[PDB]
RNA sequence: GGAUGACCCCAGGCGGUAGGGGAGCGUUCCCGAUGCCGAUGAAGGCCGACCCGCGAGGGCGGCUGGAGGUAAGGGAAGUGC
RNA sequence: GUGGAGCCUGGGAGUGAGGGCGCGAGCGAUAACGUCCGCGUCCGAGCGCGGGAACAACCGAGACCGCCAGCUAAGGCCCCC
RNA sequence: CGUGAGGGAAAGGUGAAAAGAACCCCGGGAGGGGAGUGAAAUAGAGCCUGAAACCGUGGGCUUACAAGCAGUCACGGCCCCGAGGGGUUGUGGCGUGCCUAUUGAAGCAUGAGCCGGCGACUCACGGUCGUGGGCGAGCUUAAGCCGUUGAGGCGGAGGC
């Protein structure tokens, strides 16, 4: 039995955000709770929503219980790129990017 | 008993029993055939000079097929020069049946 | 100076290969000895206020 | 038919008194042995050849006027850094690298030849620390 | 077409390729080289060939026993179904299709809308119909005029 | 009518892609370094195999030779003597022998020899 | 040889840039077609270590797809990166 | 002397920057990886193969495909090989 | 965009039907998870198909004494599907990218970041040869006219 939870569209750099990601990946919901409340990273707030949201799926609508819950897997995928304008020098624009992330956590039930 | 037989230009170390691809020989599925014969050995050593007169040794066919395909390319650089040709070389399958020595 | 500038494109093997030093490593914590919540060693402890066996601060 | 491929096998130790041997001749047979090419199993992508070990490496003889003339290279990678060292002066202060340098030449350059060249043992003096190997002493 | 002249940016010094205007086939938008303009397709083919062919077409069909003359055309008064009769009596089942040529407006009418039925006046007899047919029906009055333009 | 692209050279790339199946970065993933790859790998392919057929029979010779001296002559005479006594087994089969069956070898040794 | 390009047999030629010549493959469209394939699944996509072909390619199978496709023989080009 | 010989009529070209080497000269300095002719060759187009450490034109030799068979060529046969 | 004359884009498709997802759950929201609709919801509106480059998660094999146009040939190890095949790659052998231009390029000479799509020998009229047919001291019609409405015929002026 698995849980899960997709933020769409986060307004962050998939570059950025994985690397919290990576934190938790495998950790029991409790310890993944604890790192992301002391990671001093924006993607922090969004992982840490992901993965409560995913933790009611799972006790909610899943009938799993929250003191076995644990992250099976998480990755983040990229979503569609923001293009802006960056003014340079001697007329030249640039283009910047504002990247943008689709968070994915699953939790699974670390059983006996 | 083991023989070293020479069939399609090539020399076969064979026993009896022993399933082998030779190039392609001219016979039935099913046909017999008698291969020569350049040295037994195992229990008694004869050695031929080039071939040992009496001895042959006794072939069924199994069957005859085509080999798995090889490309063969060739290319030359700077001179739009390709080709590309597949290749099947034809085979028999042999049964060996018995040396006759 | 001339302009310097990337003479071949970074291969994904190398770009990820320079990474290889990128992983963040967790927090760290310890037990608050009071409330039992977790956090940083030598802080006053945000759940409950407490450090050094004492109330600190109003949480 | 396919051509016999050896599965592993028992290395065999070999001993060897280089006193009075000329230095390149005994050399290419270390080289031999150490490929494994007296072997009729021989593959050419396994070490599959004896270890070696040779006793008075100091007592090497060699032809001509080299002792003195005959100048062993290294280069640093520093401005300047070429040394020049002669014969009588390595066999005086490491006799034992003559032959290892003569041989190691005469192994294949790759993984392999420098793997088949940590199988020769060379020894300065009679002695050597292989006992419980119980090499079989050759005469080349 | 549509586009402007002007060349689009200078010839040399930008680190582009040179291009004029972007009208040129090299452009996504830009003139199409060779393509198709408006054409006409018809060749005189030789009066006689037609003639031969025409001629060639009935003959082949009259060797396989597959061309049919008739006086006339029984109840046949304009109605599908008239034909209809007429036709099984005659011995078209409509199994094979028919080049009925005839003069009679009452029998093509008839005849027009069955599936495996061609019509043509005698006037317009033409290969490609008796070649695209299987059976080739034929008023006398129709192989009148055929044999008199096979002449 | 007009003839657009269409399938064809998706078709002809995937072809191609998928001979490279293996190769290393944009040598597999990519149409253009495949294809270089490929021009480079069938060309080796038909120099090799004309090239495996030297190397093994340089295998055989080393082993015969291996045989040989272990009976007291080299390659070169054992060769020698097979010649004049008429002894046609080649060199694949010699080796063979060598090492699955030595006291044949020993005899074919010994006609070799005797044959001078 | 057999009569005819049916296939067998013997022999010989077969490196190639510019370039000449020959034979084919595939794309869009027309006749074939008021037909035929098609929701028991069109085209298209993704796989395949299978079959045919020297090759360009063509089959066949599984998955996806969900409404089209189109033979033998011919015809015509916005036809292959 | 039956050869991818020759000759005749016609269709289609491409080429009209060559280069190394050997021999014969001129120019140059009995210089140049020089230059300019002649006869030949090879590379060009044989940057396919063996030898020459490596290397278009030096030596060996003209690659239709396959073989875990045999004989040689130049060059080699102490080890690398 | 340009003072202006003037330049001048991109951008189509849920489904048969909105039945366009009540209500609950996490969340400030966005987003999601259930529930529900539908033949189908990785048809959920950022909607048919959904290739490729590109980014990621999971797994198999592999890699920290090794020298490399990245392959190829050989053998052996491991993993997979079941005298065989597939994947992977340790060691050994061999090995100077593609295109262009050149006497000659791996060349330290040009061009190309990668991928998809667009992208260059045609058409008319005359000519010249060849070729498939028709007729042959003859061959052939043009414009037009009649017919048809994807039907053909007439038309001899004229041309060779
Ligand atoms: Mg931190
Ligand atoms: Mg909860
Ligand atoms: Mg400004
Ligand atoms: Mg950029
Ligand atoms: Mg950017
Ligand atoms: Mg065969
Ligand atoms: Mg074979
Ligand atoms: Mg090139
Ligand atoms: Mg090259
Ligand atoms: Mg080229
Ligand atoms: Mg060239
Ligand atoms: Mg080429
Ligand atoms: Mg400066
Ligand atoms: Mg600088
Ligand atoms: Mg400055
Ligand atoms: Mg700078
Ligand atoms: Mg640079
Ligand atoms: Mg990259
Ligand atoms: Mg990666
Ligand atoms: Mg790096
Ligand atoms: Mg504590
Ligand atoms: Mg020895
Ligand atoms: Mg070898
Ligand atoms: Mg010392
Ligand atoms: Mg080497
Ligand atoms: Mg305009
Ligand atoms: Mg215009
Ligand atoms: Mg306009
Ligand atoms: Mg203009
Ligand atoms: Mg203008
Ligand atoms: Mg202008
Ligand atoms: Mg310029
Ligand atoms: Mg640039
Ligand atoms: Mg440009
Ligand atoms: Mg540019
Ligand atoms: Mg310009
Ligand atoms: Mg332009
Ligand atoms: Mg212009
Ligand atoms: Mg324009
Ligand atoms: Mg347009
Ligand atoms: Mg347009
Ligand atoms: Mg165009
Ligand atoms: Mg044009
Ligand atoms: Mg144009
Ligand atoms: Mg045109
Ligand atoms: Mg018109
Ligand atoms: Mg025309
Ligand atoms: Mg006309
Ligand atoms: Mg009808
Ligand atoms: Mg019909
Ligand atoms: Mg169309
Ligand atoms: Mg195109
Ligand atoms: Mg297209
Ligand atoms: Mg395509
Ligand atoms: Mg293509
Ligand atoms: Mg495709
Ligand atoms: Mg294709
Ligand atoms: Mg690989
Ligand atoms: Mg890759
Ligand atoms: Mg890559
Ligand atoms: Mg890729
Ligand atoms: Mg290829
Ligand atoms: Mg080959
Ligand atoms: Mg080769
Ligand atoms: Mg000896
Ligand atoms: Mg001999
Ligand atoms: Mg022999
Ligand atoms: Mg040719
Ligand atoms: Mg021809
Ligand atoms: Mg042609
Ligand atoms: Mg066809
Ligand atoms: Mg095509
Ligand atoms: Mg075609
Ligand atoms: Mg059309
Ligand atoms: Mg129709
Ligand atoms: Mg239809
Ligand atoms: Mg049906
Ligand atoms: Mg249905
Ligand atoms: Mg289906
Ligand atoms: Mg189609
Ligand atoms: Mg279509
Ligand atoms: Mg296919
Ligand atoms: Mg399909
Ligand atoms: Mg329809
Ligand atoms: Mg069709
Ligand atoms: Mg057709
Ligand atoms: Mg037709
Ligand atoms: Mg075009
Ligand atoms: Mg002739
Ligand atoms: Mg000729
Ligand atoms: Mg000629
Ligand atoms: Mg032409
Ligand atoms: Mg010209
Ligand atoms: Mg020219
Ligand atoms: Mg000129
Ligand atoms: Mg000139
Ligand atoms: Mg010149
Ligand atoms: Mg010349
Ligand atoms: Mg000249
Ligand atoms: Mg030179
Ligand atoms: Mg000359
Ligand atoms: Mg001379
Ligand atoms: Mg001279
Ligand atoms: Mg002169
Ligand atoms: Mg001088
Ligand atoms: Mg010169
Ligand atoms: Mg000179
Ligand atoms: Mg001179
Ligand atoms: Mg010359
Ligand atoms: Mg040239
Ligand atoms: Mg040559
Ligand atoms: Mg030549
Ligand atoms: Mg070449
Ligand atoms: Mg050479
Ligand atoms: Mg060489
Ligand atoms: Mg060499
Ligand atoms: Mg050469
Ligand atoms: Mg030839
Ligand atoms: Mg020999
Ligand atoms: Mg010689
Ligand atoms: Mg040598
Ligand atoms: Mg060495
Ligand atoms: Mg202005
Ligand atoms: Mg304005
Ligand atoms: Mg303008
Ligand atoms: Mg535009
Ligand atoms: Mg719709
Ligand atoms: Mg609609
Ligand atoms: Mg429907
Ligand atoms: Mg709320
Ligand atoms: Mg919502
Ligand atoms: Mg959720
Ligand atoms: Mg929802
Ligand atoms: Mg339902
Ligand atoms: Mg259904
Ligand atoms: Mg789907
Ligand atoms: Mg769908
Ligand atoms: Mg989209
Ligand atoms: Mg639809
Ligand atoms: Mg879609
Ligand atoms: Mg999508
Ligand atoms: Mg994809
Ligand atoms: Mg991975
Ligand atoms: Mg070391
Ligand atoms: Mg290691
Ligand atoms: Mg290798
Ligand atoms: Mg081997
Ligand atoms: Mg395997
Ligand atoms: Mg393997
Ligand atoms: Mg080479
Ligand atoms: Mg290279
Ligand atoms: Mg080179
Ligand atoms: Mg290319
Ligand atoms: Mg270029
Ligand atoms: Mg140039
Ligand atoms: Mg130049
Ligand atoms: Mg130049
Ligand atoms: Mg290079
Ligand atoms: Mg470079
Ligand atoms: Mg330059
Ligand atoms: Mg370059
Ligand atoms: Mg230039
Ligand atoms: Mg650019
Ligand atoms: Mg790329
Ligand atoms: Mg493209
Ligand atoms: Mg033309
Ligand atoms: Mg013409
Ligand atoms: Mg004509
Ligand atoms: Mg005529
Ligand atoms: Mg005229
Ligand atoms: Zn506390």
């Amino acid at each position: 039995m698995e849980a899960k939870a997709i933020a769409r569209y986060v307004r962050i750099s998939p570059r950025k955000v994985r690397l919290v990601v990576d934190l938790i990946r495998g950790k029991s919901l409790e310890e993944a709770r604890n790192i992301l409340r002391y990671t001093n990273k924006r993607g922090a707030y969004f992982v840490a929503k992901v993965l409560e949201s995913a933790a009611a799926n799972a006790v909610n609508n899943h009938d799993m219980l929250e003191d076995r819950l644990y992250v099976k897997a998480a990755y983040v995928d990229e979503g569609p790129a923001l293009k802006r304008v960056l003014p340079r020098a001697r007329g030249r624009a640039d283009i910047i990017k504002k990247r943008t992330s689709h968070i994915t956590v699953i939790l699974g039930e670390k059983h006996g | 008993m083991f023989a070293i037989v020479k069939t399609g230009g090539k020399q076969y170390r064979v026993e009896p029993g022993l399933k082998l691809r030779v190039e392609k020989l001219d016979a039935e599925p099913g046909a017999t055939v008698e291969l020569p014969v350049l040295l037994l050995g195992g229990e008694k050593t004869v050695v031929g000079t080039p071939v040992v007169e009496g001895a042959s040794v006794v072939a069924e066919v199994l069957g005859h097929g085509r080999g798995k395909k090889i490309l063969v390319s060739k290319f030359k650089a700077k001179v739009q020069y390709r080709r590309k040709k597949g290749h099947r070389q034809p085979y028999t399958e042999l049964l060996i049946k018995e040396i006759r020595g | 100076a001339k302009h310097p500038v990337p003479k071949k494109k970074t291969s994904k093997a190398r770009r990820d290969a320079r990474r290889s030093h990128h992983a963040l490593t967790p927090p760290t914590l310890v037990p608050c000895p009071e409330c039992k919540a977790m956090k940083p060693p030598h802080t006053v402890c945000p759940e409950c206020g407490y450090y050094a066996g004492r109330k600190v601060l109003e949480v | 038919m396919k051509t016999y491929v050896p599965k592993q096998v028992e290395p065999r130790w070999v001993l060897i008194d280089a006193e009075g041997k000329t230095l390149g001749r005994l050399a290419t047979k270390i080289a031999t042995l150490l490929r494994g090419k007296h072997r009729p199993d021989w593959t050419p992508n396994v070490a599959m050849g004896d270890f070696v070990v040779v006793v008075n490496a100091d007592k090497i003889r060699v032809t001509g006027k080299k002792l003195e003339q005959k100048i062993y290279t290294r280069y640093s990678g520093y401005p300047g850094g070429l040394k020049k060292i002669p014969l009588e002066k390595m066999l005086a202060t490491h006799p034992e690298r003559v032959l290892e340098h003569a041989v190691k030449g005469m192994l294949p350059k790759g993984p392999l030849g420098r793997r088949l060249f940590k199988r020769l043992k060379v020894y300065a003096g009679p002695d050597h620390p292989h006992q419980a190997q119980r090499p079989e002493k050759l005469e080349v | 077409v549509a586009y402007s002249g002007r060349k689009i940016w200078p010839q040399k010094h930008t680190g582009r390729a040179r291009h004029g205007d972007i009208g040129a086939p090299i452009f996504v938008g830009g003139g199409v080289v060779f393509g198709p303009k408006p054409r006409d397709y018809s060749y005189t083919l030789p009066k006689k060939v037609r003639k031969k062919g025409l001629a060639m077409a009935v003959a082949d069909r009259a060797r396989e026993g597959k061309l049919l003359l008739v006086e006339a055309f029984a109840g046949v008064n304009g109605k599908t179904k008239e034909f209809l009769a007429w036709a099984k009596e005659a011995g078209l089942d409509g199994s094979e299709s028919v080049l009925l040529v005839t003069g009679n407006e009452l029998v093509r009418r008839a005849a027009r809308n069955l599936p495996w039925v061609v019509t043509l006046a005698p006037e317009g007899l033409n290969v490609y119909d008796i070649v695209r047919t299987e059976r080739l029906v034929m008023d006398l009055d129709a192989w009148e005029v055929f044999q008199n333009r096979i002449g | 009518p007009r003839a657009k692209t269409g399938v064809v050279r998706r078709r002809k790339h995937k072809k191609i892609l998928k001979l490279a199946k293996g190769y290393w970065g944009l040598r597999s993933k990519s149409f253009r370094k495949a294809r270089e790859t490929l021009f480079a790998a069938g060309n080796y392919a038909y120099a090799h195999r004309k090239r495996r057929k030297r190397d093994f029979r340089r295998l055989w010779i080393v082993r015969i030779n291996a045989a040989c001296r272990q009976h007291g002559l080299n390659y070169s005479t054992f060769i020698h003597g097979l010649k004049k006594a008429g002894i046609e087994v080649d060199r694949k089969n010699l080796a063979d022998l060598a090492v699955r069956e030595p006291q044949v070898f020993a005899e074919l040794v010994e006609r070799a020899k005797a044959a001078q």
